[PDB]
């Protein structure tokens, strides 16, 4: 089968060409190496060559990465990034997928190398107009963005780690400092992120309370959920792994609604208001049919007692 | 002398020429062959230079020149120069080889096929300077030849600048008109570099030939058709639209006018302003009626007011 081999080898010449192709590739490498992804070896190989190429896994340097290039200054003063945010989020997602669930080519050797490079990116980031306004816009959008993507990689990187959580805090404080001078790359690390925030506890009350105990990162979590539900509700489909296949959307929608609704109702609450209000609008006007379960998804534990007119009446009740 | 020694890497036969003595492996076999001799076994660079000369004894036999581009069963779709012809350390080396292939030469156009999306090399800017430089000693077949291949797939940082360099050279001939117009159909060597170049385009073909009519029309309209490029349409309607083999001339006029008639919709408004503004009333071209057959009658949904202006001066 020379199909996928010659096809990836043709789209290699889409590896860096004007930086719109770069954005769709950084989005779509993950989908190809997920669903039709028997051939994830060379896929991770292409990501690995690219990432450890423009970005640098060097030691003890100035910036955590080598942003100088990911910018329209990487052309002729033109504002075409070749976005480090794109390839960064793509690296973190598609590596998490291929490595951790793939055995649960660029995948494995890239796995060791990306482990080193990702621990480096965390420790080396958190460890610290008009004319050049090109530089400020491009550089800063990338800086805050790479912060968000690495934030998610860490945010799932540690099960109960206070060290993972500390680096979460550091990335978040960096992001807030990026606010001083946003379409977060937070597909489920801002969708199953908040499960601990609007949760109550499991074990690491010290871990979780060192993780979110700011109200800066708490605002970052609520704002990721808010920006996200809104983009799906009206703008279009979605940002990360779960836009285009709306079954994932409905499932995570029912879940995030459950948790955000709890943290609104029982307990800043203006945010839970503003988000559930945007969301219930998205749920009446996106899942028309699926609404029969989806409203039930917040109020039920198992859908074995009633129908949708029973659902209209009883959900209006609740 | 270590020519077939380079065959030790992944399989290269010292064939007679057109017989592509492949390896039974190609894709990483040639890179193995430029690692084994061209990097490790004979010398770091020295094996590269000696093997260059050692196959260079073969380079008088243009079977091993043109079998490089030709079809013959390779290692398992090219031959020696073309099939396994990729070296990043051999970037400037086979670049000097490209200069050496340039002067005698087509064969240089098959070397431009060998460039046709060439290997992503050490520096496209030195390559682009060299390619344009050895075109001023040779004919526009080699000029427009290498303009074709670089015209879409080229470095794009000095690429768009060198594009504007040739579009600053694009006045003196009508050679670079079509070759520019391909990558000035694909892209823009500058953003209003495109717009200034299309500012070249209006008088760029006032009394042009037959085929330069369809080509320079494809450029003079569809290169960068902005909103105000609708007025662009009007300019052309004044200049070269005196509508005249001959049906082939009509076929090229139609190729331009009708690949644009349903490509970008603005040409609909363009032919509307070409007639209805000041031609579909006062001093009409027969190409006015023809283009009305194309634009003013042949629109998908741009026909209702196409009928309104269609009978508009059709009534008065």
């Amino acid at each position: 089968e020379a199909f996928c081999l010659e096809i990836l080898g043709s789209l290699r010449r889409c590896l860096s060409q004007q930086a719109d192709v770069r954005l769709m590739l950084y989005e779509g490498f993950y989908d190809v190496l997920r669903r039709n992804s028997q051939l994830a070896s060379s896929i991770m190989e292409t990501l690995l060559s690219q990432i450890k190429q423009y970005y640098l896994p060097q030691q003890d340097l100035l910036p955590p990465l080598k942003l100088e290039g990911c910018i329209m200054a990487q052309g002729d003063q033109i504002f075409l990034q070749e976005p480090l945010a794109h390839l960064l989020c793509c690296i973190q997602h598609c590596l998490a997928w291929y490595k951790s669930t793939v055995h649960l080519e660029e995948e494995d050797v890239g796995f060791e190398q990306n482990f080193e490079e990702m621990l480096e990116s965390v420790t080396r980031r958190m460890i610290k107009s008009s004319g050049v306004g090109v530089k400020n816009n491009i550089y800063a959008i990338q800086v805050m963005g790479i912060c968000e993507v690495l934030i998610e990689y860490n945010f799932k990187i540690g099960n109960f780690s206070k060290n993972k959580f500390e680096d979460v805090l550091g990335l978040f404080t960096c992001y807030n400092k990026l606010s001083e001078i946003s379409f977060l790359s937070m597909g489920f690390v801002s969708t199953l992120l908040t499960a601990l925030f609007r949760d109550n506890a499991q074990s690491h009350e010290e871990s979780l309370a060192v993780l979110r105990s700011s109200t800066e990162f708490m605002r970052y979590a609520v704002s990721v959920a808010l920006q996200k539900v809104q983009q799906l509700e009206e703008m279009g489909q979605t940002d990360g792994p779960d836009g285009q296949n709306p079954e994932k959307m409905f499932q995570n929608l029912c879940k995030i609604t459950r948790v955000l609704l709890w943290r609104y109702t029982s307990i800043i609450s203006l945010l839970c208001l503003e988000g559930l209000l945007r969301i219930f609008n998205t749920m009446q006007q996106l899942y028309a049919a699926r609404i029969p379960q989806f409203l039930q998804a917040l109020d039920i534990t198992d859908g074995d007692a009633e129908e949708a007119d029973i659902n209209v009446t009883e959900k209006a009740a609740f | 002398g270590v020519f077939e020694e380079l065959l030790r890497t992944s399989g290269i036969i010292l064939k007679v020429g057109e017989g592509q003595n492949e390896i039974a492996v190609d894709q990483t076999a040639f890179q193995k062959k430029l690692r084994v001799a061209l990097e490790k076994h004979p010398s770091y660079p020295g094996v590269v230079n000696e093997f260059i000369s050692g196959l260079e004894s073969h380079i008088k036999d243009r079977s091993q020149f043109k079998n490089c581009l030709l079809p013959c069963t390779p290692a398992r779709c090219e031959s020696l120069i073309k099939l396994l012809l990729g070296i990043k350390i051999l970037q400037p080396a086979v670049v000097t080889l490209l200069l050496e292939k340039i002067p005698e030469f087509n064969f240089p156009r098959l070397i431009v096929n060998q460039f046709k999306w060439l290997d992503g090399l050490l520096d496209s800017q030195d390559l682009v300077k060299k390619l344009m430089q050895m075109l001023s000693v040779s004919p526009v077949p080699i000029q427009h030849d290498i303009i074709t291949s670089l015209p879409e797939i080229l470095e794009d940082s000095q690429q768009n600048e060198v594009a504007r360099e040739l579009s600053c050279l694009l006045k003196q001939g009508r050679r670079l008109t079509v070759p520019i117009l391909d990558a000035l159909s694909r892209l823009d060597l500058d953003a209003e570099l495109l717009a200034k170049v299309r500012q070249s385009a209006m008088t760029i073909v006032p009394s042009v030939k037959l085929e330069d009519l369809p080509v320079v029309i494809k450029f003079i309209l569809h290169n960068v058709k902005a909103a105000d490029a609708v007025e662009v349409i009007s300019d052309l309607r004044k200049s070269l639209d005196l509508s005249s083999t001959s049906q082939n001339c009509v076929k090229l006029l139609f190729d331009v006018i009708k690949l644009a008639v349903r490509f970008q919709k603005d040409v609909s408004e363009a032919w509307i302003k070409a007639i209805e503004n000041s031609t579909s009333v006062s001093d009409h071209k027969v190409l006015d009626l023809i283009v009305l057959l194309l634009i003013h009658s042949t629109n998908s949904k741009n026909r209702k007011q196409t009928e309104k202006v269609l009978r508009s001066k059709i009534r008065l």
